[PDB]
């Protein structure tokens, strides 16, 4: 029994490892697209705003 | 049409990846020689990081080039230094401009120049070094060149790679060929930024199926042994 | 469903537990002979159509080439 | 024989051994696989 | 549970023949491929834009900026190819083993085949490459062949004078919606079959020897799923462009038409036939018949034996049919010039004569040899 | 015939109670509305583009340049409103007549209700107006409630730091794909019901008086379909903008925010509850419970009579429940200021106390009055 | 299905053909009385609640406005 089931248990981990990987990559797909991440850029001009104003 | 031969490329390997120094050298070539007329629109300075250049090297490469659009307080489009998010420069503002600055011919975007053509890497190299004198009986008009590989053997593009056309920063002798091989690797790179990665997935995939299949078959054979050993006997009461 | 599928009589059927029998009894012992037995009962029905497909494919290719090859006599 | 009687006979334990093994298998597989890929290229 | 009954009526306690070979796996593979396509298609739909200015840009954005987006796109394309491989082998199993005598199952099948071909055609139009645009114009033009209402129909589908954005967007909608109709038709396909049960390779009544499915044949479908996934991932991760065309990686230029226009491989057999018939209309009709001849197949069975396991002359004719189907697939690829054309013309004549004439006459002869006729 | 067997079983020879009122029409109307939505949605999908630069332009192009495109768009919007009207009356019929004792049918129902609300939310995001963008952000940031799992999940749906094109395109894909899952869940809904048959307004065993469905409840469903079509069209062709919002006719400005923001009418009752609970998380939970309290409903039935036809005290409590549901619908509309807030807080307290506490106690009292308890 | 739904006994059931009977027998003759009979039987259990709703509605609206109204003493 332990020989036959060990094969079932072995296979399971393998499948389990692939299944987490496949499912993982899809979740990553719905995640930020490379381009969207490339937005850390920004600029402002202090002179633009005078006291008591928001921009 | 002449059918470009098969060249022993490293990346052609099944489990072999792209030589990244060759992709860096081929990106230099575009930057200097072929960029002024062709357009790598779908490739941006961001894609290079972790492939050929570091973050600061690609940032310097992007800030050498300059963007010219995007509105301002006056809705005034202005020219600004490009960033890691900006895409590669374009040779001409519009398709017409291309026809105008290239003798009427339109230089195709190289963004995917190789995936586009059939010979792919092989074809590009074949042509790049395939420039040759038109034989007797054939005559080409101005703005045309007899490149056996090019369809019709009349490519508007003049031969762009003269030995020592540009100097490789790495110092590897800039022979015409060394330059054509580097730019073919690079153009390949753009067409598939994941050549290497896909191949890493294919390795692990092979291994995984390599362990799952035999096992699943075994089980298929446990649960089917019962029947495959079944012995039938007919015993008419007689 | 099962129970109402068919009517058989006096057909005894013996079997063994999976764990009690070898998983691959004589797998390559008789498997090879059998696979070979099988191939020789079906090869004459299967193979000669694909053989003449190979001949027609090659022929077409070569014929096409010759067709493309310039007529030396022509243009002279 | 001990293993069967301990972690492979009770289905609950069967699942436990599977899950735990899988949890570690990934570590080992990824590590081993990566070594190979790197060596290749 | 009332719902559980359905499961134990169609997948667990279903009495299946004990001797069905690996070919009977293929239909289940098709169902898996359908889900796979739907799943991958859904993850293409979260980033694809059906605008002619942005469709190629969205496809390149999927391949280059979405995390593992190249993986999902090439899985979708090679899964369409795997779908047609499994479909052709499923139809070949049905033709060889006499499974077309399940007439309702066969007719729902040929409806599913028509729907899958239409879905794959519009899906190939969807990336808006050079090859997609010229391919669409070509087949849409096929409709114009219609004797009286052709022009209108073509213009309707195109949604304008010529394929343009109007088409792309409605082709995106139709390509989205048809695989769910395919899933419903597959449910009807499974129903019309359980009423009769599956066939066996000997073609005999297998009621004396039937086994369960869940414990017995599932591990077989799981193994077939694993092998099909191995072939699909070695198609995606190692040779992602051996089945596609390079000219689809160029943007759609209406001013230039790629000189060598070839429909995708699995449409080739049809393409050959169309090209073979000189008359445009004739080609369209023959093309249709090419697929429809199958539906016509259950009325051509003139033998007293269901399967071809004990029928060697019709086995020879069947393998000649598979042979010239492969020949028609090759010809479609070849350009228009001697002698590719003649082969195409013959191969089409031989295809229709083997299916229509030679197999029932051979079945009559085989019945005469066994002292039955 | 296998199919006709199925057909005759669910629509022709199905034994239905003879005394079911017009309220039992409503579920069939919902199915018709679903098909109508799907059909209109398909004809919106042939011209809509899910790009933030072109979504508003594509919607205006549908309304102005497509032949009868304004008709299909406003039929889609007012058909979503008609769907929620018929859904609310269907749920009210189920609550009043004790139909929640069909527990599996009720649970598949509340799953369908959740799916329909999600579909309508993403569909309202789809035209990319001012109101759609601020509504999406607001309703999505709601998900940002969960402390550890929430924040990331939000941007996950947003597919980025803030809703932007990334969202629009995946919302188009979901909104396309969920009504087919709704159709499959409705098939499961119909199955889990035929096992038990429909209920009657008296709440008694109607096995002694059942009639066919083809000539008796088919022409009745046809008449109900005709009346529902009269109300929809007269809410499209004469009062087309009655149920909508004017600020959705402005383009989506991330820099400005519509001053007065409100969910559409159907989602208000929930909106009120959310606003009522001071704690953000509390609001989200209560909101969910608002819908989920229904699922919980079959375990709260403490009466020996199934229907409310012979139960006057629980009838009074039911109409008070309908009354403060209308009150919560009104409050959601009202802005944040006295005394709208207090009403909202009470109305929510009264809603949960009537469903949770008052109806089983009243059923116990009613059983005591008939000398049963 | 029909035939196995229920067991009744000695319940005779007479009926007439559709075309043999008037389509709207005394439709407004008794319809009105009945509709009126019906309403008075549930009106006391339906309207009362909603009446109070109209009331809360009104009170609510008016109260709000008053809140917005400038306080006379305010600023004075
Ligand atoms: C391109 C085509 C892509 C097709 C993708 C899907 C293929 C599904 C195949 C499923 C399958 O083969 O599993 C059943 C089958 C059941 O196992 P079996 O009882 O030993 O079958 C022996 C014969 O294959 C039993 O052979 P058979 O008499 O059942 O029929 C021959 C068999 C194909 O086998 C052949 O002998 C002909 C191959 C050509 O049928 C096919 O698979 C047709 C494949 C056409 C390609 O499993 C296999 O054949 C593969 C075993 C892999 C073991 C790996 C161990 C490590
Ligand atoms: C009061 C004036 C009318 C009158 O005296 O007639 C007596 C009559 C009452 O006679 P009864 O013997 O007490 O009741 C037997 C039914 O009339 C037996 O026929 P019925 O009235 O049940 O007819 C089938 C029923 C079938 O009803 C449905 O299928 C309704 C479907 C759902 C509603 C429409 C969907 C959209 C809902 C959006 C909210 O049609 C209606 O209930 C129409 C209701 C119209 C109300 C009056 C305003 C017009 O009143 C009506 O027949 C009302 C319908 C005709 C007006
Ligand atoms: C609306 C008022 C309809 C009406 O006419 O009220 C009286 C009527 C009495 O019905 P009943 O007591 O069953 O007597 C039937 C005698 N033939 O009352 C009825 O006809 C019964 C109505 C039951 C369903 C009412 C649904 C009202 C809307 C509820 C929406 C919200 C439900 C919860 C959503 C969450
Ligand atoms: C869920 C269905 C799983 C079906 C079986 C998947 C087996 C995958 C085995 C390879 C795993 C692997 O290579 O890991 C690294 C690799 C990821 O690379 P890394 O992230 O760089 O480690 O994972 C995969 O290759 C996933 C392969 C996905 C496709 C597998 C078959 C899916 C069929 C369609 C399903 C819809
Ligand atoms: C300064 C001008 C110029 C430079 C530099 C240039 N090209 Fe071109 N190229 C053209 C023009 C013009 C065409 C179009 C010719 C035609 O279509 O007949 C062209 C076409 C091509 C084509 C075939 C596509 C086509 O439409 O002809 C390939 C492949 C190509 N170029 C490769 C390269 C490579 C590789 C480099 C540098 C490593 C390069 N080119 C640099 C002008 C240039
Ligand atoms: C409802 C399920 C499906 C959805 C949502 C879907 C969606 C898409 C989308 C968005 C594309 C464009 C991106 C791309 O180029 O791949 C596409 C392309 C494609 N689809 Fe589908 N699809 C579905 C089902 C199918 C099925 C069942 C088939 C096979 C019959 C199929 C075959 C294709 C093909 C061949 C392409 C073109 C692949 C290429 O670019 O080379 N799709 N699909
Ligand atoms: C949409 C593509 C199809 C799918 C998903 C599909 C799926 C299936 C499935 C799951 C089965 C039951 C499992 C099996 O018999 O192997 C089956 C059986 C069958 N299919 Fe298909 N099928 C498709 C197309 C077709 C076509 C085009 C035909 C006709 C040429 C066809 C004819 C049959 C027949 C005759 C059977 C019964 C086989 C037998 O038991 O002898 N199917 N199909
Ligand atoms: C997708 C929207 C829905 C549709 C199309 C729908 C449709 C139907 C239909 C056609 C019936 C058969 C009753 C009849 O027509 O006479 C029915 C029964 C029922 N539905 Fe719904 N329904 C929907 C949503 C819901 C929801 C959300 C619930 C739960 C709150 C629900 C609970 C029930 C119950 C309990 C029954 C059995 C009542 C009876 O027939 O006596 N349904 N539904
Ligand atoms: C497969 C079925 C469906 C498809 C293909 C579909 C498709 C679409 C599309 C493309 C739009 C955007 C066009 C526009 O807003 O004018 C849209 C909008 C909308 N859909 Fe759907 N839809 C479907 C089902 C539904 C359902 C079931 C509902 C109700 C839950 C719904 C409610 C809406 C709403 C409320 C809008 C926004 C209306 C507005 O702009 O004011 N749709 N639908
Ligand atoms: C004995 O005859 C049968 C049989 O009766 C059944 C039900 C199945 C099971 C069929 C499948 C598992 C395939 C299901 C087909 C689908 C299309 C699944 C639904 C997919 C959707 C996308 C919905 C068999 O594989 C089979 O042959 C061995
Ligand atoms: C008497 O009891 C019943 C009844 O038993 C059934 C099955 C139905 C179902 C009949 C319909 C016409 C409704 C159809 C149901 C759907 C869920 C439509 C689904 C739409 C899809 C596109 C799927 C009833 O409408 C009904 O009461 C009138």
């Amino acid at each position: 029994k332990g020989f036959s089931y060990l094969v079932t248990a072995t296979t399971t981990v393998g499948v389990a490892y692939a299944a987490k990987n496949v499912v993982s990559q899809f979740v990553s797909s719905m995640s930020a697209s490379a381009d969207v991440l490339a937005m850390s850029k920004i600029e402002i001009k202090l002179s633009d705003i005078p006291e008591g104003k928001n921009m | 049409e002449l059918h470009p031969p098969s060249y022993p490329w490293s990346h052609r390997g099944l489990l072999s990846s792209l030589d990244h120094t060759s992709i860096r050298r081929g990106f230099q070539v575009y930057k200097q020689v072929c960029s002024s007329c062709h357009s790598m629109d779908y490739v941006a300075y961001r894609h290079l990081v972790g492939v050929c250049y570091t973050e600061e090297e690609a940032k310097a490469l992007a800030e050498e080039v300059e963007v010219q659009d995007g509105p301002n307080d006056d809705g005034e489009m202005f020219m600004r230094p490009g960033k890691l998010s900006d895409y590669f420069p374009k040779p001409y503002p519009n398709p017409e401009a291309a026809r105008a600055a290239n003798n009427g011919a339109l230089p195709p975007d190289l963004s995917y120049i190789v995936r586009a053509r059939h010979g792919g890497e092989d074809y590009v190299f074949s042509l790049l070094t395939g420039y040759c004198e038109p034989p007797t009986g054939v005559s080409l008009r101005e703005g045309l060149y007899f490149n056996p590989y090019f369809p019709g053997q009349a490519i508007g593009m003049a031969p762009p790679i003269y030995t020592e056309v540009l100097e490789y920063d790495d110092g590897t002798p800039a022979t015409m060929s060394q330059v054509a091989k580097d730019v073919a690797t690079f153009l390949r790179w753009a067409s598939e930024p994941e050549h290497d990665h896909r191949k890493r997935m294919g390795l692990k995939m092979l291994l995984m199926m390599g362990l799952l299949l035999p096992l699943t078959y075994a089980m298929k054979r446990h649960k089917w042994s019962v029947l495959k050993s079944r012995k039938l006997a007919y015993r008419p009461p007689k | 469903e099962f129970g109402n599928l068919a009517r058989i009589r006096h057909v005894i059927s013996y079997s063994l537990s999976p764990f009690e029998q070898r998983a691959f009894p004589s797998y390559f012992s008789k498997g090879i002979p059998n696979v070979l037995r099988r191939t020789r009962e079906r090869i004459l029905r299967v193979a000669p159509p694909f053989v003449v497909v190979y001949l027609i494919y090659t022929w077409g290719n070569q014929e096409f080439e010759q067709s493309k090859r310039k007529n030396p006599a022509m243009y002279e | 024989s001990r293993l069967y009687s301990l972690l492979f006979r009770r289905t609950s334990t069967f699942a436990l051994t599977i899950a735990v093994g899988a949890l570690f298998f990934e570590r080992a597989f990824d590590q081993g696989a990566d070594a190979i890929y790197e060596h290749i290229n | 549970h009332p719902l559980f009954k359905i499961i134990n009526h169609s997948f667990i306690d279903l009495p299946a023949p004990s001797n069905i070979s690996s070919w009977w796996n293929f239909g289940s593979l098709l169902g898996v491929c359908l889900m796979v396509q739907i799943i991958t298609g859904l993850f293409l739909a979260m980033h694809y834009t059906s605008d002619t200015m942005t469709a190629f840009s969205s496809v390149t954005h999927i391949c280059r900026d979405v995390n593992y987006g190249w993986l999902i796109r090439y899985m979708h394309a090679n899964g369409a190819s795997m779908f047609f491989i499994c479909l052709f082998l499923h139809v070949g199993r049905g033709l060889y083993y006499g499974s077309y005598t399940f007439m309702e199952t066969w007719n729902i099948g040929v409806l599913l085949l028509f729907a899958v071909m239409a879905t794959a055609f519009m899906g190939y139009v969807l990336p808006w490459g050079q090859m997609s645009f010229w391919g669409a114009t070509v087949i849409t033009n096929l409709l114009s062949a219609i004797p009286y209402i052709g022009t209108t129909l073509v213009e309707w589908i195109w949604g304008g004078f010529s394929v343009d954005k109007a088409t792309l967007t409605r082709f995106f909608a139709f390509h989205f919606i048809l695989p769910f109709i395919i899933a419903a038709l597959a449910i009807v396909h499974l129903l019309f079959l359980h009423e009769t049960g599956s066939n066996n390779p000997t073609g005999l009544n297998s009621d004396a020897d039937k086994i369960p499915f869940h414990p017995y044949y599932t591990i077989k479908d799981i193994l077939g799923i694993l092998i099909m996934f191995l072939i699909l991932m070695t198609l995606v991760l190692f040779f992602p462009d051996m089945l596609g065309d390079p000219d689809n990686y160029m943007p759609a230029n209406p001013l230039n038409t790629p000189p060598h226009i070839k429909p995708e491989w699995y449409f080739l057999f049809a393409y050959a036939i169309l090209r073979s018939i000189p008359n445009k209309l004739g080609g369209v009709l023959a093309l249709i018949l090419s697929i429809l001849i199958l539906a016509l197949m259950p009325f051509l069975h003139t033998s007293k034996q269901r399967s071809l396991m004990f029928r060697p002359i019709t086995q020879i004719l069947y393998w000649i049919l598979v042979a010239n189907l492969l020949i028609l697939t090759w010809i479609g690829g070849q350009p228009v010039e001697h002698p590719f054309i003649i082969i195409g013309q013959l191969a089409s004549i031989s295809y229709f004569s083997i299916i229509l004439i030679l197999m029932p006459i051979s079945g009559i002869i085989e019945d005469k040899m066994l002292k039955l006729y």
